[PDB]
């Protein structure tokens, strides 16, 4: 169960 | 059926009622997005707090000098928002957010720009994300998941009608408000989409996964990630976790989905059918659009009028010690802003 927990950064491309 | 007479009339009624509050929400919409600047200007304002950080600005508490009402002010450095898809995103947002008006929607009042950086000045929304609260607690009780969905779900019906795709749902952007209802915020993905759209971008946890492969997409992709923000609410955690995003887009594509011991079977119904990879199963994309989710067992409590208009008991209100309180908030690296005697991308950002 190992995951980010912190935020999350969106991303716009790729 | 499952219902009997008087009660299948009465949510006909309803739907009725619905398709009569979009009709005239569109006409006040587009009314305000073929007219759409320069409300404002910084030194209007004293700057306070950063209240959120992102790779191409900050969000800052900010304090209007003249009436000493506080805002929320997203500055935008525009030599950092250099990628195509960055600019025309920014475009988007500005011009959405100054066209829309719902009550989970946080209020643009005012934009404008200088050399340097672009500016949008919102309301303030002194509850703080629900993603620390979310974090702090573990999880919400379905009950307490079912209030904030709800108005997610009503939300993406008004902007679905007027073909607007939000595209970057998740806790982070949902605010709460001194009444304990959800502001959405950061509308930096939203676009009016008529039917297909092509740009590779959200938050990799919450992705569809017609995005990841490269598909065309439309408005089901919400619908995608409204199952993912339930799950989340609901786990703790997202149904696709793992350290690196290219871990979770794997694990997105499968079309496997496992769940805690302690959802209700309601619950996981619902989410199969919204974390459904064939677009010609999920549901909010079917015949019956949004009435699929509207009219499911897992919301058979709900009072859809009621949550629109702010009748319900919220779950949780949060402690607001007065005006510019930043309690709920978490702190961030405070860097001045520099506004450069030069324009920076005047042609490039022209229409902002
Ligand atoms: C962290 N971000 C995205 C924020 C914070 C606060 C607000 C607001 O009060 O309107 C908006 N965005």
């Amino acid at each position: 169960a190992a995951g980010r927990t912190g935020r999350r950064q969106a991303i716009h491309d790729i | 059926g499952h219902m009997g007479n008087a009660a299948a009339a009465k949510k006909g009624s309803e739907q009725e009622s619905v398709k009569e509050f979009l009709a005239k929400a569109k006409e006040e919409f587009l009314k305000k997005w073929e007219s759409p600047q320069n409300t404002a200007q910084l030194d209007h304002f004293d700057r306070i707090k950063t209240l959120g950080t992102g790779s191409f600005g900050r969000v800052m508490l900010v304090k209007h000098k003249e009436t000493g009402n506080h805002y929320a002010m997203k500055i935008l450095d525009k030599q950092k928002v250099v990628k195509l898809k960055q600019i025309e995103h920014t475009l988007n947002e500005k011009r959405i957010l100054q066209a829309v008006n719902f009550p989970f929607l946080v209020k643009l009042e005012f934009s404008f720009k200088d050399n340097s950086n672009l500016y949008m000045v919102m309301e303030y929304v002194p509850g703080g994300e629900m993603f620390s609260h979310l974090r702090r607690i573990g999880r919400f009780s379905e009950p307490h998941a079912r209030f904030y969905a709800a108005q997610i779900v009503l939300t993406f019906e008004y902007l679905h009608s007027l073909d607007l795709i939000y595209r970057d749902l998740k806790p982070e952007n949902l605010l709460i408000d001194q009444q304990g209802y959800i502001q959405v915020t950061d509308f930096g993905f939203a676009k009016r989409v008529k039917g297909r759209t092509w740009t590779l971008c959200g938050t990799p946890e919450y992705l569809a996964p017609e995005i990841i492969l490269s598909k065309g997409y439309n408005k089901a992709v919400d619908w995608w990630a409204l199952g993912v923000l339930i799950y989340e609410m609901a786990a703790g955690y997202p149904p696709f976790f793992a350290d690196q995003p290219i871990q979770i887009y794997e694990k997105i594509v499968s079309g496997k989905v496992r769940f805690p011991s302690h959802f209700s079977s309601d619950l996981k119904d619902l989410l199969r059918n919204l974390l459904q990879v064939d677009l010609t199963k999920r549901f909010g994309n079917l015949k019956n659009g949004v009435n699929d989710i509207k009219n499911h067992k897992w919301f058979a409590t709900t009072d859809w009028i009621a949550i629109y208009q702010r009748k319900v008991e919220a779950p949780f209100i949060p402690k607001f010690k007065g005006p510019g309180d930043t309690s709920n908030f978490d702190d961030y690296e405070e860097e001045e802003i520099r506004v450069s005697i030069n324009e920076k991308c005047g042609k490039e950002f022209t229409e902002f």
